[PDB]
């Protein structure tokens, strides 16, 4: 129960940052980050539930991937966006440590921690994205 | 040894599994199934030499990730409470799921023994979804070439 606890914790600490950050990008990187919410919304329903409930789906992971592979062929925080940007990607990581330990302690959360590894990976290249393209 | 068991799962799995693309039909099949034969060399790789060597990246993963949601596309509703068999080439990726599983429940008992990357266990579940895709599209095929005549 209690790596279940700490593991809800962190991702609703994720989603507050997440939605906190969501306000100084664009529009687009607005909605992207909304579409994360929910799905980190679907991520702690399955884990609170230990897998009752239906979490993500392998779709969310297919999306997370073509987003990260658009944005790949584009110090922390070289601007206040990318700041926002990598505090949310420092806890996706942490989250993501919690998961990993959820999955190993319940067996609950294989595509939870899939999601979480490249939603950190995410992160990161928007936060760089949003640094190139303002510096551009 | 924990990890001796692990790869000789490994190797049973690898076998069943090339007994299922000799009996396989499609190329896609086949090719994810080579593929993942070579995926599995890695991944007793990344076991035995504990992450030295190769190790099993997020990619491969991914891929597998990929695969099922295409054919969860082209299967559609999914029926719960499965009977294994139907035809020799879905029973036969039947028997390499089952080989998977028992693959993912040797993993889980070395990992609680000695440190295993969480990369293995993720594409040792993944393995076993994307073999029972493969058992449902086999099926799929089937029926749809039995009802064309």
């Amino acid at each position: 129960d209690d790596p279940i606890i700490e593991a809800n914790g962190t991702l609703d600490e994720l989603t507050s940052f997440i939605g906190e950050a969501k306000h100084y990008v664009d529009e687009e990187m607005k909605g992207i980050l909304e579409e994360i919410q929910n799905d980190i919304y679907k991520i702690m329903g399955e884990i609170g539930s230990k897998g009752k409930i239906e979490g993500i789906s392998e779709e969310r992971i297919k999306w997370l991937a073509g987003l990260i592979e658009r944005y790949s062929e584009m110090l922390p925080g070289g601007t206040l966006e990318s700041a926002k940007l990598d505090v949310c990607r420092t806890i996706a990581r942490r989250a993501e440590r919690k998961v990993a330990t959820v999955l190993r302690e319940f067996g609950i959360g294989t595509l939870a921690a899939i999601y979480l590894a490249l939603l950190s990976r995410l992160l990161f290249l928007l936060a760089r994205v949003i640094e190139i393209e303002k510096n551009k | 040894s924990p990890v001796v068991e692990v790869q000789g799962t490994i190797d049973e799995l690898n076998s069943f599994i090339g007994y299922a693309l000799v009996l396989s039909r499609w190329d896609d099949i086949r090719n994810d199934l080579f593929r993942i034969q070579n995926d599995l060399f890695v991944l007793g790789e990344d076991v035995s030499t504990g992450g030295k060597g190769r190790t099993v990246t997020m990619d491969m993963i991914i891929y597998l990730i990929k695969r099922s949601v295409e054919m969860k596309a082209e299967i559609g509703k999914i029926e719960l409470f499965v009977v294994p068999g139907g035809s020799v080439e879905s029973a036969s990726l039947h028997m390499a799921r089952a080989v998977s599983r028992r693959l993912e429940r040797r993993i889980k008992a070395a990992s609680e023994l000695t440190e295993i990357n969480a990369n293995v266990l993720l594409y040792a579940n993944m393995l076993s979804n994307i073999l029972f895709m493969h058992a449902l599209i086999s099926n799929k095929r089937k029926e749809e070439l039995d009802k064309k005549l």
